[PDB]
């Protein structure tokens, strides 16, 4: 389909939020389960 | 090993799906 | 002799600073 | 004897003299402790 | 007007495909308990 | 430009997202299962948390012989009963 | 215009990612080195080679994952997948440290590939190949540290392992065992890296602060045209500034930029020479005069003898876990310790 | 006599030849198909 | 330039500067030898490395007394 | 004018003066060899090949003379400890003299080729310009190299017409120069088989002859002539530099790991023989064979050759040195005089205890004694207040077998401890530390110094290769890029093929 | 201190030889026709 | 023999310093025009 | 800065160099025994 | 090192003989 239909700023915002989510998960894992020292 | 099929089923389903969606443009290109 | 050598090299370097700065070839615009 | 046409003058300007002397003197200041050991 | 399957396309995907697979794995790993 | 379509175009196109809203989650889920099924452990020979030591053992199973190293590791694994 | 030339044509097309003849060496080896590192650090242990966990799968984080070197008992085995050790078994091969040799060797050929790429593109575009030449320093460092250094030692085991904390360990090991900071080749290295950093900083800042006003904007980046003929900053003002601030100043731009190539490149080459020495334990470890004096005179103390005490601590406290093949058992009473600690 | 490691060496040799061969077959083929246009 | 006896003798050995064989000439053959040479090195390396282990070839000081 | 780092470029289009400069370089190198041999002869002590061999004395060129069969002095001694031998002219002294004279003659030749640089031979007959036909020159020189290589293998090494080469037993006890027959089976590619060095020079020689003839008779393909710039002498500079750093890495490697061409009697033992306790294993084997034949402990250890014991000592490990710890190994621990004999340690219960040996990595090492199972039984403690394993507490004694201390036993803790301290280095020796004012700090052997210099030089010559390869292939722009370089050549998508204007 | 006795001559030649090389080149450059 | 330990550097500098002075003078003379 | 009119070029011809070097080397050959003592 | 010094100086003197004879500035008649 045609390029430009979805605003680049939306794509950027969503992508960024996904990044923050996955990294947030990895930092959660530093405190839970393996690697938590507990 | 059932685990390799349970695991690499999403990969091949993705490949098959995108092949389905891009087939006409791929044929047009080739 | 060691001390004399170390201080001598250092002294030469300081003298070099002096000539490099005050007796440099002057930059000239073209 | 006929003169060799491959000769060229050699140069070292003053800045190169100063840089070179800095390199030599500083390398000496660095390496001398090891030469004395 | 533009091709789809180029050298760039390949390069991009040889990096991007394994990266998403791997991130899925590491994600799963965050819930492993000793 | 070098002839390929601009990325700006592609990633803001509807079709791109019809494709990749399937293909990216599929890959992600595949990797997830590669871990959750435990296949990763077996493919790469990595110890599960209960397979580093036998119960009353406290000696690392270090490889000490170059050419019979494989057999060594195998014996080490059997030692976990 | 036969097949060789048709191929040449295709390899040298002006696409988003340039390929070239050199790309045939470079891309698979670079891809396998990167992928090998990521595979190893994500999924692969170091239990059987080091007695270490080293993967995300085992619970390590970004700072502690590594692809670790093989067991010391492997010596300098190429440790090929089809070799006499793994014998074709991918899993065993991972357990034996095959990924380390995989990554280092594919990596080395990848670096060759990349430098060849620098030559190839420079030749195609019509510039002098000084970028490639500069890249010889990365090469010297990689080859001296990852290949020559372990080759001089007992085995690949004492090469650096590919990981953040693993590299940190490599550093601390070199201090404790080699007194590497004392080494004049390392020192020349440090001077080249810190001097390079200084040149980077000072040149960038100087250019940015002797700009001509070439626009009306207070954000001044747009007031430059890539095609423009004129210098975008004042070399004369720069020269007077630094002349009056520091006593000396660049006046030749060509010399300035050559010098910027020369300092860090030379630094890295020197550091390489030092590590080649450490491959044989040919260290700058001690000053003999220092030791004769200190041995005879128990009140003589310098920072040099202080640091050796530190080194002695490092060796004794780190060796048993860092060198498990040695089976070191150092009873409590023999561990070197100062008062209380 | 062909020891296990000589056999392994032949396997390595063969595998390398296959990788390089397939690589150049595909590169030459693609180069043949998509030619540069000159005037 | 100065002629000498020995010079006159050797003159033909330095008279074909820039002379080439048309096109690719013997490059294919050369390539073959290069290939062989690579494999050759690969062998000796692997023998020295104990990656390639042959009967009667003990890569140690204890090879022969 | 020419910048200082380019002064020698004046040789590029002057074959005569280039040959002169090469003659002068060769003169300088032959002169160095001669001088070095004279200096080593002025400092070498030939009186004890067992405990004071050449590699303990910082000898660098003496082992290379020995390797190919120069083993005697005009003064009457030999490196294998013989006396009353007539070496003929080709003694160490003869070789040094030969090199000095060669150096002189090369000097004179250099003066001649410098003055008479303008020989017609160096001129292209068609253009009148200086020109060297490098491909044919390569053929000629490769042919000659081939002949020489072949003759060296077929006559020298074989002893057919020549001395042969240095060979020894697997423990470097009985080395000597021998004729060696070529090895044509696969073991020929075993680095520890000298028959392979022989077969190598014969076969590689023949190949070099054949290839040489090829390169004399067949012109370069135009495509390779162009690609490699075979009209330009710097191309030869680049590929030669590459060949040379390859060869240097190789000799560094075989020097460090050992081979038939780096015998331990000439260069010293390797580090890997310490790592794997090569010598200790052989010694233990011999002692055991002795006991099983009915010998007493004293007898068994007394039957161990001092030379063998001396290999089992870390002071001869090439990996124990320092970059600025200069000179011969003798300057460190001293001139070895005698084996003290094998130390056996026992505790009050009469259990044998074994001292943990120092690994090469460690400048200093603790003193720990275990039983035959690795269980710690005694040590020298740092902190004393909670010591459990002190020699005093455990009643550790040391009894010596073989050597000068044979049949003796020590029980006072200080003496016992001193000996334990030395036991971390392997077998124990008496040293003369006075003659040289030795400082007690380990230095490396010629194996180590050779390995170091050659790995370093190899690495630097990599840069040499890179630089001159670049100079060769980018000759057209090394003064700058085309001042009229069209922006379209470096723009993107203007040409289909990078830098190919015919692809617009 | 028991320093190495060649250390002095080593440092002296290490400085003097190349420095002298540079001084020779510089002086003969200056004296060339302006 | 027990020679004076400064004999070596003394002799070396005795040779080198004035020899070098002369070499400088000579070379800058040759490089002058005409 | 006005150039100084009192300046003068300096010369050492080759024969003077050979004489000088000879003088230095022969002096050194003579006094060195006494420097080592 | 004393011996090396004596012999070095001597050797340099011989070298100098060589240059002073064969590389002298040629006498020329006006
Ligand atoms: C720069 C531009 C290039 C850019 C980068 C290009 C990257 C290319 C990649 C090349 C890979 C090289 C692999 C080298 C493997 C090796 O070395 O493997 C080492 C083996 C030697 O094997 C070792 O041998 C040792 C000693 O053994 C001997 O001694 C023992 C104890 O006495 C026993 O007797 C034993 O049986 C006997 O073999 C130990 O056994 C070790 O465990 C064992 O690993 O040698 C060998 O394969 C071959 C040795 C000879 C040739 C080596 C030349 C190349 C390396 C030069 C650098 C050397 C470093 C010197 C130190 C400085
Ligand atoms: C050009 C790119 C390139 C290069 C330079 C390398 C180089 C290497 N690879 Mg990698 N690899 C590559 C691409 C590359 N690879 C690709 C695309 C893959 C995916 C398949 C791999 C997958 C891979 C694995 C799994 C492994 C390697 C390994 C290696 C190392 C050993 C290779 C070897 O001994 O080959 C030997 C073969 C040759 C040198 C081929 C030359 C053949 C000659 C020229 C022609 C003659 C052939 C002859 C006709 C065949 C007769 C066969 C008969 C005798 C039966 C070496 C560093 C090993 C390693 O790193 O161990 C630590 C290893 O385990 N590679
Ligand atoms: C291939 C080179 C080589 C090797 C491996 C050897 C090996 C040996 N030599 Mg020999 N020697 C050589 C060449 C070599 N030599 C040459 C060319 C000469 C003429 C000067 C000599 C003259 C000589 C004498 C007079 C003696 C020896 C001795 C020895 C033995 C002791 C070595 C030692 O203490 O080194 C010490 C090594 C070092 C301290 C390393 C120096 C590192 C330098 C200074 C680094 C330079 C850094 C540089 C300035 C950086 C610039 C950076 C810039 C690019 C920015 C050892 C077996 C000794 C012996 O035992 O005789 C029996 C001895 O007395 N040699
Ligand atoms: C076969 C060996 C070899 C030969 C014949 C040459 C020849 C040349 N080089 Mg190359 N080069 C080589 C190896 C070689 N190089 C190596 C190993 C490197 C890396 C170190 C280089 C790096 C290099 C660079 C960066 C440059 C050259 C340049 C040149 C050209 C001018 C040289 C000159 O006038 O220097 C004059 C040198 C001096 C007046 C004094 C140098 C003093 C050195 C640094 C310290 C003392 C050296 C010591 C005596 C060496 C002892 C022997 C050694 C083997 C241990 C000339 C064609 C230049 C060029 O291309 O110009 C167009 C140039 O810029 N070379
Ligand atoms: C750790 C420090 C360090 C890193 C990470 C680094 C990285 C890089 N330098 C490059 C270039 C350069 N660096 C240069 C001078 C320097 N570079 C320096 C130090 C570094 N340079 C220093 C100190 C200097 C001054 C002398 C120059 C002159 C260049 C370039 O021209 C080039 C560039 O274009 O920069 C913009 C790029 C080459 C890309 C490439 O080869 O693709 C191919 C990738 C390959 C072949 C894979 C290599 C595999 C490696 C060798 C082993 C595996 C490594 C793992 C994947 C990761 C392990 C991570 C753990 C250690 C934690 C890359 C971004
Ligand atoms: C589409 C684009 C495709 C791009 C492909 C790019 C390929 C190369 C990518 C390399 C990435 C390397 C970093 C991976 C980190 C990771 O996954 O951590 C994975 C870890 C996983 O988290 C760990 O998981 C374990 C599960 O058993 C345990 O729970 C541990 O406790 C927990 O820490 O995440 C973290 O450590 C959190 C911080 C991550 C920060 C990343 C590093 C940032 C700086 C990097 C600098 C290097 C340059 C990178 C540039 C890109
Ligand atoms: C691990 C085992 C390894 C063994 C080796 C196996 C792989 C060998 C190496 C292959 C590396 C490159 C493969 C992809 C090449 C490619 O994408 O060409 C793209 C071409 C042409 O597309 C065309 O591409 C052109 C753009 S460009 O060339 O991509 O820049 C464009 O001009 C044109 O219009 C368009 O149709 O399409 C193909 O036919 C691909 C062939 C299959 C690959
Ligand atoms: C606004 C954010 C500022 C961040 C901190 C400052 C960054 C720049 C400071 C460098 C000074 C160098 C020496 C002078 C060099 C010099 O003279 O600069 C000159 C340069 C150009 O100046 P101009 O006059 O064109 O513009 C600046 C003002 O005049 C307003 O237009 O200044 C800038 O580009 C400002 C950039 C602001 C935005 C920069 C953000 C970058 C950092 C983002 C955070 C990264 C953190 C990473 C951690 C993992
Ligand atoms: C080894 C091997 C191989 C290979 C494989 C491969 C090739 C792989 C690849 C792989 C891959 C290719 C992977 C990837 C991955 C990725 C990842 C895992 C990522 C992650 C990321 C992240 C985590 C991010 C982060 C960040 C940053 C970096 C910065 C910004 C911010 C953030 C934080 C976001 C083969 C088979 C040949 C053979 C055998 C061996
Ligand atoms: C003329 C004549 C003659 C004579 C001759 C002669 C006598 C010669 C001599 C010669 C000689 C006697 C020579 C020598 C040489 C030497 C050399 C050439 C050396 C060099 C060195 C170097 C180069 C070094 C360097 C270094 C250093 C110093 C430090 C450390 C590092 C290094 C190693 C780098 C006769 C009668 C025979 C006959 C004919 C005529
Ligand atoms: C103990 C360590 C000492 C190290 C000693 C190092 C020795 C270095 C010798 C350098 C030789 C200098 O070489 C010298 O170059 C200059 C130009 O540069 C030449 O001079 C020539 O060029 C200039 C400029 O066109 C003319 O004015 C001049 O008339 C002409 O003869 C000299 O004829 C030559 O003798
Ligand atoms: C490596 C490159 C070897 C080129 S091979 C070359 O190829 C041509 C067609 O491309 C043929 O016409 C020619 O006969 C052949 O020698
Ligand atoms: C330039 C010095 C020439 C001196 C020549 C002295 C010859 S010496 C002569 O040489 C023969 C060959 O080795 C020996 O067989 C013989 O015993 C020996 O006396
Ligand atoms: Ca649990
Ligand atoms: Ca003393
Ligand atoms: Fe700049
Ligand atoms: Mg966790």
């Amino acid at each position: 389909s045609e390029g430009g239909r979805i605003p680049l700023w939306i794509v950027a915002t969503v992508a960024g939020m996904g990044v923050i989510v996955i990294v947030g998960l990895f930092f959660y894992g530093a405190y839970a389960g393996l690697g938590s020292s507990l | 090993d059932w685990r390799v099929l349970v695991v690499l089923l999403p990969v091949l389903l993705a490949a098959g799906w995108a092949v389905r969606n891009i087939l006409p443009y791929a044929v047009k290109q080739v | 002799m060691e001390t004399i050598t170390y201080v001598f090299i250092f002294a030469c370097i300081i003298a070099l600073f002096f000539f490099a700065i005050f007796f440099r070839e002057p930059p000239r615009i073209t | 004897m006929e003169p060799n046409p491959n000769r060229q003058p050699v140069e070292l300007n003053r800045t190169s003299l100063y840089l070179g002397l800095l390199l030599i003197l500083v390398l000496a200041l660095l390496f001398s402790s090891y030469f004395f050991n | 007007s533009y091709p789809i399957f180029t050298v760039r396309w390949v390069a991009v995907h040889t990096l991007a495909v394994p990266t998403i697979f791997f991130l899925g794995a590491i994600a799963a790993m965050q819930f492993i308990q000793r | 430009t070098t002839g390929e379509r601009p990325f700006s175009d592609i990633i803001t196109s509807v079709r791109y997202w019809v494709i990749h809203s399937i293909t990216i989650p599929a890959l992600f889920i595949a990797g997830w299962l590669f871990v959750s099924t435990g296949l990763a452990y077996d493919v790469f020979g990595t110890p599960r948390p209960d397979s580093y030591y036998a119960q009353e053992q406290r000696s690392i199973p270090l490889v000490t012989d170059r050419f019979e190293a494989k057999q060594q590791v195998e014996t080490f694994l059997e030692q976990l009963k | 215009r036969g097949w060789f030339d048709i191929l040449d044509d295709w390899l040298k097309r002006d696409r988003f990612v340039f390929v070239g003849w050199s790309g045939i060496l470079l891309f698979p080896c670079a891809y396998l080195a990167l992928g090998g590192w990521l595979t190893g650090t994500t999924f692969v242990t170091s239990w059987y080679t080091h007695g270490l966990a080293s993967s995300y799968l085992e619970g390590c984080n970004f700072l502690t994952v590594a692809v670790s070197t093989p067991a010391n008992s492997m010596g300098h085995s190429l440790l090929l997948l089809w070799g006499p050790e793994a014998q074709g078994d991918f899993t065993r091969w991972c357990q034996l440290g095959g990924l380390w040799t995989f990554i280092a060797l594919h990596g080395a050929f990848g670096l060759i590939g990349f430098m060849l790429r620098q030559f190839e593109i420079a030749r195609l575009v019509g510039v002098r190949p000084y970028n490639a030449i500069a890249f010889s320093a990365p090469i010297a460092v990689f080859v001296s540290v990852f290949l020559i250094y372990p080759l001089g030692q007992s085995s690949w085991f004492f090469a650096p392992s590919f990981g953040v904390a693993a590299i940190f360990r490599f550093l601390l090991f070199f201090q404790g065992f080699h007194n590497w900071t004392l080494n004049p080749f390392h020192m020349m290295g440090v001077a080249g890296v810190l001097g390079g950093a200084l040149l980077c900083a000072i040149h960038g800042a100087t250019v940015e602060n002797t700009l001509f006003q070439d626009g009306e904007g207070a954000s001044t980046f747009r007031a430059f045209n890539p095609t423009q003929a004129e210098e975008t900053y004042s070399m004369v003002t720069a020269n007077r500034f630094w002349s009056q601030i520091f006593g000396i100043a660049f006046s030749n731009k060509r010399w300035l930029h050559f010098f910027m190539l020369f300092v860090p490149v030379t630094g890295l080459w020197m550091s390489a020479i030092g590590v080649v020495g450490l491959a044989l334990n040919l260290r700058s470890y001690d000053f003999i005069s220092q030791e004769i004096r200190a041995a005879e005179d128990p009140e003589f103390e310098t920072f040099y003898t202080k640091n050796l005490l530190l080194n002695e601590g490092i060796r004794a406290w780190m060796a048993p876990q860092d060198q498990p093949h040695e089976n070191f058992v150092f009873p409590e009473e023999v561990l070197p310790r100062g008062n209380a600690l | 006599t062909i020891t296990p490691s000589l056999k392994g060496f032949f396997i390595g040799l063969l595998s390398g030849a296959v990788v390089l061969g397939l690589t150049f077959a595909v590169l030459i083929a693609i180069s043949q198909i998509d030619k540069v246009q000159r005037s | 330039a100065r002629r000498t006896w020995l010079g006159d003798i050797l003159r033909p050995l330095n008279s074909e500067y820039g002379k080439v064989a048309p096109g690719w000439g013997t490059t294919p053959l050369m390539a073959v030898f290069m290939g062989l040479f690579l494999v050759f090195l690969l062998i000796i390396l692997e023998i020295y490395n104990s990656t390639l282990i042959l009967d009667g070839v003990n890569v140690s000081w204890k090879a022969l007394g | 004018g020419l910048p200082w780092y380019r002064v020698h470029t004046v040789l590029i289009n002057d074959p005569g003066r280039l040959i002169a400069a090469h003659l002068m370089h060769t003169a300088l190198v032959a002169g160095w060899a001669g001088s070095m041999a004279l200096y080593e002869l002025a400092t070498f002590d030939p009186s004890d090949p067992v405990l004071n061999p050449m590699w303990r004395q910082g000898m660098f060129v003496l082992p290379f003379m020995a390797r190919l069969g120069v083993t005697g002095s005009w003064s009457g001694w030999s490196i294998t400890g013989e006396t009353g031998i007539d070496p003929g002219f080709w003694s160490f002294e003869g070789v040094a003299l030969a090199h000095i004279v060669l150096s002189g003659l090369l000097f004179l030749a250099a003066c001649w080729h410098w003055v008479y640089w303008d020989l017609e031979l160096f001129r292209d007959p068609r253009t009148g310009e200086p020109a060297l036909d490098l491909p044919k020159m390569f053929g000629i020189h490769l042919f000659l190299a081939g002949l020489l290589c072949f003759g060296f293998g077929a006559f020298h090494l074989t002893g057919l017409f020549g001395p042969g080469m240095w060979v020894s037993d697997p423990y470097g006890l009985t080395g000597s120069v021998q004729p060696v027959a070529p090895e044509w089976g696969p073991d020929g590619f075993n680095p520890y088989n000298p028959g392979g060095v022989v077969a190598h020079h014969i076969a590689a020689g023949i190949v070099g002859i054949i290839a040489g003839l090829f390169h004399i008779l067949v012109r370069p393909p135009q495509r390779l002539y162009k690609a490699l710039r075979m009209g330009n002498i710097e191309t030869v500079l680049s590929s030669s530099i590459a060949a040379v750093f390859f060869a240097a890495f190789v000799v560094a490697g075989t020097m460090w790991y050992g081979s038939a061409t780096t015998p331990i009697e000439l260069f010293g033992p390797t580090r890997y023989q310490w790592d794997s306790s090569y010598f200790q294993q052989e010694i233990n084997r011999r002692v055991q064979a002795s006991l099983a034949s009915g010998a007493t402990l004293e007898e068994a250890w007394s039957a161990i050759p001092e030379k063998l014991a001396f290999y089992d000592y870390i002071g001869n490990n090439p990996a124990k040195g320092g970059l600025f710890r200069t000179g011969p190994m003798n300057k460190g621990d001293g001139i070895a005089q005698a084996w003290k004999g094998h130390a056996v340690f026992r505790n009050k219960e009469g259990e044998e205890l074994f001292v943990r040996r120092m690994p090469a990595f460690f400048e200093s090492f603790p003193v720990i004694l275990t039983d035959k199972n690795g269980v710690v039984k005694a040590d020298i403690p740092f902190r004393r207040a909670e010591s459990k394993y002190s020699f005093e507490q455990q009643g550790v004694t040391v009894s010596f077998y073989g050597g000068e201390l044979n049949g003796q036993t020590f029980t006072d803790p200080p003496t016992v401890k001193s000996y334990a301290r030395k036991a971390i280095f392997g077998e124990i020796f008496e040293f003369d530390t006075e003659t040289l004012n030795s400082d007690g700090i380990f230095r490396t052997s010629p194996r180590g110094w050779f390995t170091f210099a050659h790995a370093v030089f190899a690495l630097l010559f990599f840069f040499g290769h890179i630089w001159h390869g670049a100079r060769t292939l980018f000759r057209d722009v090394f003064s700058g890029i085309d001042p009229e370089l069209s922006p379209e050549q470096v723009e993107w998508g203007f040409y289909q093929k990078v830098g190919d204007v015919t692809t617009r | 201190m028991e320093v190495n006795q060649l250390g002095l001559i080593a440092t002296a030649l290490f400085v003097l030889v190349p420095s002298v090389f540079l001084i020779i080149l510089y002086v003969q450059t200056e004296s060339q026709q302006k």
